[PDB]
Formats: C-alpha cells, sequence, structure tokens
C-alpha cells in the first residue's frame, strides 16, 4: 500500500551507497512532476498501434473503438475522438502502459534495462544487481505512480558543474 | 573522430598544454611539432622524430598527429594564415590534392 | 444545439440572439465567480453549490466540444518522426525484454470462468444497497445475476463482442 | 470559397497511419487471430 | 612588437564569451573603460596598473582582454597590444558591421550558415529567449525584422547615430538598441542559434513607464503601436520630422465619411429634417493610418449543419469589405451614434492588418475564435481605392510576409510568429526559442492576429 511504498522509498534513499557524504561537493536531486494532461492528450491512432505490439491485433482495435465512443449529459453530446474516456474497465490498463512507455523516453533504454535487469533474474522495486550498476547512472532512483513520477538522482561535482553550465 | 572543423590555429598548442603547463615551452614545441610535420620525409620517420620530441610519454597524442598528419598540418597552417592572400595560396595548394580537398569541403561544410 | 425558427422575421432574430448573448456571458461569468468564492472557502448552501455544478458541467463539456473540434481541425499534434521514434523505441523494450504478445483468449482457456467470477463480483461490489436503484443500475445487476448463472453463454457473448462489435 | 477543415486533418491521420504501417511491417514478432 | 607572438592567446575559449547584455564593469559597476576577460567572459575595468583587469589578470592567471569600446585586444598584466587575424570572428560577435553589399545581397542567402557551435541556421530566422512573460515582444520584434526596408535602414548604425535629440531624452535607447537587436539577429556568424531580448526589453519597460514589463505580457497589438509610434517620435529629431523611415515603410492614408445619425428616439418628421441641418451630415476627416484595424464578424453563437466543426470562418474579402466606398459601420458613443465609412487613398508598400479578436463584454474579455480563410500569395486591393487614387496606383497586388498568432484563452495566452523566409519561399513558425518549418497551406488555419502584407 502507499504507505509501505514510502517507507520502502525511504529505506532505499538511505541504503544508496554513501548517499550522505557531501565532503567532494556530490549533491543530491529529487524531483517530483506530474505529466501534465496525460488522459486527455493519447492519440487514439498512436495508441492503437502501440497495443498492437503487446495484444492481439483485434484486442487492440476493439478497444480503440471503444474509446472512441459518443458522450452524453442530460441534454448534450459529443463524439470524444482525442483523448481515452477513463471511465471503462481497462482504462487502468492503457494509462499504465503509455506510462511505461513514457518511462522508457525518460529513462532512456540502456537506463531502463539497468533498472529492470536482465530478463532472466528482473530486480526488486530499488534494487540493482551490483553496486557499480547502481553508480554508473546520474540516475539512482525512478518511480512512476498512476501518472506522478519521482526522480532522485546523485551528481558529482564536476556533473553537475557541467549540466548547469549546459 | 577528428574532424577539419575541430582544428583551429591554436588547436596544436591547446593539445601541447595538457603535457606541458609553460606557455612559452608549450609554443615553442608546438611550432617545432608542426615543422616536423611540414619537413618530414615519411610517416615512420616523422613518427620517430615526433616521440624523439615529446619523448615516450604523450604517446596517445603521437599516435593521433601520425593518424591525421597532413590534415592537421595543412588545417593549422589554413586556420592561422594571417593574410588573405596567403589564405588562397594555402587553398589553392590544399585543392591540388584530393584528400586536401575532402579536407576543404568538410571545413566548408 | 441549432436553435433557428423558420417563421420568425429577421429582426426579431436578431434581437433575440442579442439577448440569449449577453445572458450567455453573464451566465459563464457569475457561474465561474460562485466558483472561485466556493472554492477559496465560503459559506454556501445545498442548492447554490448543485446549481453552480450544473452550470460547471455544461460549461466543461462546452470546452471539450471545442477541444475536439480543433484536434480534427489541426490534427494529430504529434508528427510523424515523434510517432515514429516513440515507436522504434517501445518495439526496441520489447524486443529487449523478450515479450510474448498477449494471444486472444482460446475457447478452452483454463482461467476463464475465475475471470468472468471476479469480474462479476467487481460489479456487485459497486452496489452499496440503498434500497433505490435507478432501471439501468437494476438491469444491470439482472444481467450479473444471468452471467453468475450460466458462465459459458456470456463468454460466448463476451468473445463475439471482442470479435466483431465496432460501434 | 471555403475550407473542409476535417479533410486536411483526415488526410494528417492518413499519412501518421501509413507511416507507422511503414514502420511496422518490420516488426515480426506479432500476433493476430482469424 | 611582442604583438603577433602573444603564447596565451590558446587560452581563449568561444564557448562563455556571451556579449548580449550591460557592459559594466562586474566590480565597479562603471561604463568607462570596459574591457572583457576572453579566458572566462566577464567584464572589469580597463587597464593600467590597480585597476580591476589587471589584478585579475595576476590572480587568475587570465592574460588575455578585449576593449569592448575599441575592438581591440591587450595581453596583460605586461600590457601590449595583440594582433592576430584568427580573433577578428570575435570583434564581428562583438560589434556585427554590414557593408553595402552586404545588405543588398541579404535577401538572396539559399545557404544556411553555421554558428560556432554545430548548429545551421539562417539569419533572421533566429530565436529569442523567453524571460518569464514576453513572447509578445518576442513575436512584435521578429514580425518587425524581415522587412527589408525597415532592416536595411536599422543595419547601418550611421544613418540614425548622428540626428539630434534633446538634453534629457530616454527615447533614443529604443532606436539605437533596436539597431543593436536587428544587427545581431541579422549576423551570419554568430556562436549561438539564439539572441536575447533582454537589453531591448529593459529599454522597452523604461520608456514605456512600467508598461509593458517582461514579467507580465501585454497586448501585442497595443505593443505593435506604441513601438511604432515611440520610433516614429524618436527618429523625428528636435521636432516631428514629416517622414521617418517607418512612416515611409507603413504609414498609408485614408478618408474617413463620418455622418453623425440624427437620432434613434426621434419622430420620422424631425429625423429627416435634420438631414438638411448639416450636423448630421457626411464629412471627409481624411486621416492616417499605420495599421488597419480589421473586425471579424460575431461568433454564430449556434452551430449548423455545414462545416460540421464548430469552428467558424470568414473569407478575407468579406472584412475587408470596409475600407470601400460603401460598406457602413455604426459606431456608438454615449448619446450620440455614427456611420462611418471609409476609403482608402495611399496605400503604404507594406501593409499591416491588427484583426481585433479580444473584445470586453459587460464582464470580461472575450476572445473571438473565428478563423479568416485568406489566401498567402495574392490579393488585389484595387478595388478598395477611389478611381482618383488608382490611377495613381500602379502596383496593388500583395503578399503576405509575416503573421503574428495568439493561442490559448485571453489570461493563459501565447503568442506564434509565422514568416517567410526570403531568398527561399519557405515558411517558418517561430515560438520565443523553438524554430519550426511550416507548410504554407496551414498558415490559413490559424487565428491570424496580427499580419504584414508586402506590396511587389
Ligand atoms: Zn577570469
Amino acid at each position: 500500500p502507499p504507505p509501505l511504498l514510502v517507507y520502502k522509498w525511504c529505506q532505499g534513499i538511505n541504503n544508496l551507497q554513501d548517499v550522505w557524504e557531501t565532503s567532494e561537493g556530490e549533491c543530491n536531486v529529487m524531483l517530483e512532476s506530474r505529466f501534465e494532461k496525460m488522459y486527455e492528450k493519447i492519440d487514439l491512432t498512436l495508441l492503437n498501434r502501440l497495443l498492437r505490439l503487446i495484444v492481439d491485433h483485434n484486442i487492440a482495435d476493439y478497444m480503440t473503438a471503444k474509446n472512441n465512443v459518443v458522450i452524453n449529459y442530460k441534454d448534450m453530446n459529443h463524439t470524444n475522438s482525442y483523448g481515452i474516456i477513463r471511465g471503462l474497465q481497462f482504462a487502468s490498463f492503457i494509462v499504465q502502459y503509455y506510462g511505461l512507455v513514457m518511462d522508457l523516453l525518460v529513462l532512456g533504454l540502456h537506463r531502463a534495462s539497468e533498472m529492470a535487469g536482465p530478463p532472466q533474474m528482473p530486480n526488486d522495486f530499488l534494487s540493482f544487481q551490483d553496486i557499480a550498476t547502481e553508480a554508473a547512472h546520474p540516475i539512482r532512483l525512478f518511480c512512476r505512480y498512476i501518472d506522478r513520477i519521482h526522480i532522485f538522482f546523485r551528481f558529482t561535482a564536476d556533473e553537475a558543474r557541467d549540466l548547469i553550465q549546459r | 573522430d577528428l574532424h577539419p572543423r575541430d582544428i583551429d590555429a591554436f588547436w596544436l598548442q591547446r593539445q601541447l598544454s595538457r603535457f606541458y603547463d609553460d606557455a612559452i615551452v608549450s609554443q615553442k614545441k608546438a611550432d617545432e611539432v608542426l615543422e616536423i610535420l611540414k619537413t618530414a620525409s615519411d610517416d615512420r620517420e616523422c613518427e620517430n622524430q615526433l616521440v624523439l620530441l615529446l619523448g615516450f610519454n604523450t604517446f596517445d597524442f603521437i599516435k593521433v598527429l601520425r593518424q591525421h598528419r597532413m590534415m592537421i598540418l595543412y588545417c593549422t597552417l589554413l586556420a592561422s594564415a594571417q593574410s588573405e592572400a596567403e589564405k588562397e595560396r594555402i587553398m589553392g595548394k590544399m585543392e591540388a590534392d584530393p584528400e586536401l580537398s575532402k579536407f576543404l569541403y568538410q571545413l566548408h561544410e | 444545439i441549432p436553435w433557428k425558427v423558420p417563421g420568425l422575421p429577421t429582426p426579431i432574430e436578431n434581437m433575440i440572439l442579442r439577448y440569449v448573448k449577453a445572458k450567455a456571458d453573464w451566465w459563464t461569468n457569475t457561474a465561474h465567480y460562485n466558483r472561485e468564492r466556493i472554492r477559496r472557502g465560503a459559506t454556501v448552501d445545498k442548492t447554490v453549490c448543485k446549481k453552480n455544478l450544473g452550470r460547471l458541467t455544461r460549461l466543461y463539456l462546452k470546452a471539450e466540444q471545442e477541444r475536439q473540434h480543433n484536434y480534427l481541425k489541426d490534427g494529430p499534434y504529434i508528427t510523424a518522426e515523434e510517432a515514429v521514434a516513440v515507436y522504434t523505441t517501445t518495439v526496441h523494450w520489447l524486443e529487449s525484454r523478450r515479450f510474448s504478445p498477449i494471444p486472444f483468449p482460446p475457447l478452452s482457456y483454463k482461467h476463464d470462468t475465475k475471470l468472468l467470477i471476479l469480474a462479476l463480483e467487481r460489479l456487485k461490489e459497486a452496489y452499496s444497497v440503498k434500497s433505490r436503484l435507478n432501471q439501468s443500475q437494476r438491469e444491470e445487476l439482472g444481467l450479473i445475476e444471468q452471467a453468475y448463472d450460466n458462465p459459458h453463454e456470456a463468454l460466448s457473448r463476451i468473445k463475439r463482442h471482442l470479435l466483431t462489435q465496432r460501434a | 470559397g471555403e475550407l473542409d477543415m476535417r479533410k486536411i486533418g483526415q488526410a494528417r491521420n492518413t499519412l501518421m497511419d501509413m507511416r507507422l504501417s511503414q514502420v511496422s511491417d518490420s516488426v515480426s514478432g506479432q500476433t493476430v487471430v482469424d | 612588437r611582442r604583438s603577433r607572438h602573444c603564447p596565451y592567446l590558446d587560452t581563449i575559449n568561444r564557448s562563455v564569451l556571451d556579449f548580449d547584455f550591460e557592459k559594466l564593469c562586474s566590480i565597479s559597476l562603471s561604463h568607462i573603460n570596459a574591457y572583457a576577460c576572453l579566458v572566462c567572459g566577464k567584464y572589469f575595468q580597463g587597464r593600467g596598473l590597480k585597476s580591476h583587469a589587471y589584478i585579475h589578470s595576476v590572480q587568475f592567471s587570465h592574460h588575455v582582454f578585449l576593449n569592448l569600446h575599441t575592438l581591440k585586444f591587450y595581453c596583460l598584466p605586461d600590457n601590449y597590444e595583440i594582433i592576430d587575424s584568427s580573433l577578428e570572428d570575435i570583434t564581428y560577435v562583438l560589434k556585427p558591421t554590414f557593408t553595402k553589399q552586404q545588405i543588398a545581397n541579404l535577401d538572396k542567402q539559399a545557404k544556411l550558415s553555421r554558428a560556432y557551435d554545430g548548429t545551421t541556421y539562417l539569419p533572421g530566422i533566429v530565436g529569442l529567449n523567453n524571460i518569464k512573460a514576453n513572447d509578445y515582444a518576442n513575436a512584435v520584434l521578429q514580425a518587425l525584422s524581415n522587412v527589408p526596408p525597415l532592416r536595411n535602414y536599422f543595419l547601418e548604425e550611421d544613418n540614425y547615430k548622428n540626428i539630434k535629440r534633446p538634453p534629457g531624452d530616454i527615447m533614443f535607447l529604443l532606436v539605437q538598441r533596436f539597431g543593436e537587436l536587428m544587427r545581431k539577429l541579422w549576423n551570419p556568424r554568430n556562436f549561438k542559434a539564439h539572441v536575447s531580448p533582454h537589453e531591448m526589453l529593459q529599454a522597452v519597460v523604461l520608456c514605456s513607464k512600467k508598461t509593458f514589463q517582461i514579467t507580465k505580457q501585454g497586448d501585442g497589438v497595443d505593443f505593435l503601436s506604441w513601438f511604432l509610434n515611440a520610433l516614429h517620435s524618436a527618429l523625428g529629431g528636435t521636432k516631428k520630422k514629416k517622414k521617418t523611415i517607418v512612416t515611409d515603410v507603413f504609414q498609408g492614408s485614408m478618408r474617413i465619411f463620418t455622418k453623425k445619425l440624427p437620432h434613434p428616439d426621434l419622430p420620422a418628421e424631425e429625423k429627416e429634417q435634420l438631414l438638411h441641418n448639416d450636423e448630421y451630415q457626411e464629412t471627409m476627416v481624411e486621416s492616417t493610418f499605420m495599421y488597419l484595424t480589421l473586425d471579424l464578424p460575431t461568433a454564430p453563437l449556434y452551430k449548423d449543419e455545414k462545416e460540421q466543426l464548430i469552428i467558424p470562418q470568414v473569407p478575407l474579402f468579406n472584412i475587408l469589405a470596409k475600407f470601400n466606398g460603401i460598406t457602413e459601420k455604426e459606431y456608438k458613443t454615449y448619446k450620440e451614434n455614427f456611420l462611418k465609412r471609409f476609403q482608402l487613398t495611399k496605400l503604404p508598400p507594406y501593409l499591416i492588418f491588427c484583426i481585433k479578436r479580444f473584445t470586453k463584454n459587460n464582464f470580461f474579455v472575450e476572445k473571438n475564435p473565428t478563423i479568416v480563410n485568406f489566401p498567402i500569395t495574392n490579393v488585389d486591393l484595387r478595388e478598395y481605392l477611389s478611381e482618383e487614387v488608382q490611377a495613381v496606383h500602379k502596383n496593388t497586388t500583395y503578399d503576405l510576409i509575416a503573421n503574428i498568432v495568439h493561442d490559448g484563452k485571453p489570461s493563459e495566452g501565447s503568442y506564434r510568429i509565422h514568416v517567410l523566409h526570403h531568398g527561399t519561399g519557405k515558411w517558418y513558425e517561430l515560438q520565443d526559442l523553438q524554430v519550426t518549418d511550416i507548410l504554407p497551406q496551414m498558415i490559413t488555419l490559424s487565428e491570424a492576429y496580427i499580419q504584414i502584407w508586402k506590396r511587389r
């Protein structure tokens, strides 16, 4: 549950390698953000093409056709053609898959692979196969809620200064 | 990976400064290396002279110089040309050779 | 909705249109101001809250229709290059993971009855009995009971719809 | 004259779909039943 | 004597030189004898023993400086001049100078330039940094650029540098910093593919007296009008010089035919009797205009069967109907109504349309969402002129070259600009710092807010 998730996140932050040592000029950064308008801005053609990769073609077509239906209030009604409806029973699955694609965009395939571990022995929530792998990149922790992203970077002095100069 | 645009009139001196701290000695060594590259009988003897100059250290930089000998020499000459007539003279001399023409085209675009 | 009375003289129609425009402007502004009050925190009553909710619902639906028509006019905001970039990234990730696409559920799936039972239980859970359920809700309860009663026929219906239904 | 706004949007949708299908043709392991 | 042989020249790095801001000593704030260190890119006071530049040199071992006002290099602490031809690009970027042949060939440049970093671009098509709320000023300034006559006039400092100005005149900062910004934008050998309008906007806020700030975004049309009027006044030296470049380029002349309506709540007998009064008769109040104000028709307020898209639309010529000697607009001031006719008399070479979107109703400001359906490559304004003026006017076909568009709600709005790149014929959409390529056919689908057309 969310409280246990918070506890795990705190423990992972504390258990990173010399995370609290700031004698050489290191610096840690916690980023939190929300992926604005995620549900509303979901292109349906692109969503269909993405779904066809993971699920049967007929299933994907059915889901897209479902999302493209007519809304109707007491007297008003329009055709929803841009965003997902969010009230369907599989809207959760659609949202999580789109969020996975967004995660790949944010993290990069290499670092996503490093975090998720090899396909044979996937890692746990916050864990790496080795501490060298953990330290190989500025990004140390990542977690996407339904649409809220939390990231934890640890920069050295040179990396931080170069990023600031850019 | 080295590109003709990467080389400016002081790229050689900037590189020598990574082993020689003093500006005067860096300038002297850069000029001597340019002269060696210019008046060189062939690749092996030029590399031997370069190592004789810069010791057994700096061998990575010497390897880069030997790998791209003519490119660096002509790019530095063109970028350091003080006069417009001189610049055009080096441009024509380079164009006289295909490889040097390749370098010129890379420099322009 | 479009309003055009064929027999109404055009000057009277113009006057009515001006009236409606003025009233609409006042309606929108007062709805927004009242919502700012209520949200910022002010003492209000059930009738005012309900009326403001209705007004805000209508305004939001108008805005959503504007959004949909603007989308249909401006085409996909995601360019073809961006689409192919994200698509290639996704396929590369799935290949790396060695993922096997989910198949269409077979006719004799082992757990299909389990999944149907879970779905029906989840649908039933949404009824915290108040003793007053409307026609549609009671009809859905009846359908859920029918599916509970005869699982296999409901599965046949479901697979038929998943294969053919598109409207 | 007038503009048929829907037509240009439909053309752009079809162009995007055509390009995505071009890309998808290369991908192999996809599944589909008759 | 040691000049041409400075051993520290390799120390320079052009990745830190940013000459886009105020030129004052970073320690004493003085404008006098400013030298920029070419190893770190900071400004100090100039030269001599015990000076800030000298002490910085001996402190940090940064031994190369440039006199920001003289364009001469020096090597400190032993101050001797440096002469080297490879340093000319730094001076050029610091103070671009365009020769007459260059300004003549400025538009015929079909080959992209490349900045110091690996970024290709085209002169003029260059982004402007976005301070908090600046997009309106960015768009307006971008539109003002790309006007060959005005741009060419401002690309030579000698043109406007000698004109007189009263003692306590701050309104010349606008003209001189605008010249600086124009030269920076059209610099063909920049160190970066973007420019900072910080100084120009500081001058703008100062001269406007906190109107048109940079932390709050104002109306594009109001900013354009104020800027043009200010430029005209500032270029009018110690008087209202009747013909500046702004007047030569943009200002045309119209003939307004105002007829005071007798009264709405009067009997017909009195109403028609008042006609002979001459007070309610057509007058001729011919005046001048920097920009035409086109008024969109009111939104339909109800959707219809045709063009099922809820978005309305109008032809360009329907809104250009006004400004012909037939139509009559209805002005309504307190206690008085006027029927105003219009008749264009003098057409300027570069014509500005300012389509009125935002209107204040009884309660709030509403943005008209109507889209003007217009051609881009050809429009004939011959008919909207009197036959007495058509003989004088030879060429009257105009082409759109700039189009400023507003997006979003009136409060949380944003501005973008479609610009035609001469030399080529490609249309680029500049948002504050992003440069997209827009197809010619998609310009007409936007809510054109301001437009600039060229007479050919
Ligand atoms: Zn310094």
